[PDB]
């Protein structure tokens, strides 16, 4: 599987709606997770199975999509949402991520 | 429709394969 | 190994083919017993406890 | 549950370094300990996994031989050894852990490597 994010850098103002597309290579159809890695720290988990949230995550992060085309969504961008966002498939054994979106 | 609906929901017809989990190739 | 269970080239999967545990009755299985057991026991508490992965 | 790695590392080519992952909060032989690679310029990458009790490992096909997973229940720590270090190995190495799935919800602070 080759997860892909076709936008290395995205522009957004504080309080916007932005969608980050992670177009999978083959059909996993639910197996996607989204990570946030501020500079100098471990990528913390945000979404797993493409629609669920992790214990202690703000409710403005929403996962969607299925099959191949996936998408993360931040309703109201705060100041802490200015970091790197990694998508991740956990369907097969070799667990590629897909580069990263900024 | 008679009460043979159990055969169109399961068993003899409708091709319900009781060995394949729901949402095959999908969420858990 | 069982070369008749070689999954086709049109099967992506993750790495295996986790199947219905009740599907063991249609495959060959080594018939190993325990030469010390006085009385052994299967387990079916909701249904029979068996795995079946076919790589 | 927490994963406390070792410190930063500096090695020369041809050598081999062993990174630890001190599991402070649970028995190391309990969960799969995953190993990841973050090389700047590129993205993350999955090295493999080791169940520290049964000695079972599932390496990535790109890292076969390059990486060796070990464990030691005397101190509850999972090790990784990188053999034949080259300039390509300059990256940060993590030891994640996914409890309720194949995602990575528990991470390590990181262990910088510079060949």
């Amino acid at each position: 599987i080759v997860m892909t994010q076709s936008h290395k850098f995205m522009s957004t103002s504080v309080g916007d709606r932005v969608s980050i597309t992670c177009k999978a290579s083959q059909d996993v159809s639910t197996a996607v997770a989204w990570y946030q890695q501020k500079p100098g720290q471990s990528p913390k988990l945000l979404i797993y199975w493409a629609s669920t949230r992790h214990t202690g995550v703000p409710g403005r992060f929403t996962g969607s999509g299925s099959g191949t085309d996936y998408t993360l969504t931040i309703s109201s961008v705060q100041a802490e949402d200015l970091s790197l966002y990694y998508c991740q498939q956990h369907y097969s054994t070799p667990r590629t991520f897909g580069g990263g979106t900024k | 429709s008679p009460s043979d609906f159990l055969d169109k929901l399961m068993g003899r017809t409708s091709g319900y394969d009781a060995r394949i989990r729901p949402n095959f190739k999908g969420p858990p | 190994n069982d070369p008749r269970l070689k999954l086709p080239s049109d099967f992506r999967g993750s790495d295996a083919l986790t199947v219905d545990p009740t599907m063991y009755k249609c495959l060959w299985k080594p018939d190993l017993f325990f030469a010390n057991e006085k009385s052994a026991n299967f387990h079916d508490v909701t249904q029979e406890n068996i795995l079946l992965f076919i790589f | 549950v927490q994963l406390q790695q070792s410190g930063a590392e500096l090695m020369k080519p041809g050598a081999a370094v062993k990174i630890s992952c001190k599991a402070t909060g649970h028995t190391i032989s309990r969960y799969w300990i995953d190993w990841l690679k973050q090389r700047p310029g590129h993205g993350l990458e999955w090295i493999g996994e080791i169940l520290p009790g049964s000695g079972s490992t599932n390496y990535n096909e790109k890292f076969k031989g390059k990486a060796t997973f070990t464990a030691e229940k005397s101190s509850n720590t999972a090790y990784m050894q990188l053999s034949s270090l080259t300039s390509e190995d300059s990256a940060v190495y993590y030891c994640a852990m996914g409890v309720r799935g194949n995602y990575f919800d528990y991470w390590g602070q990181g262990t910088t490597l510079t060949v």
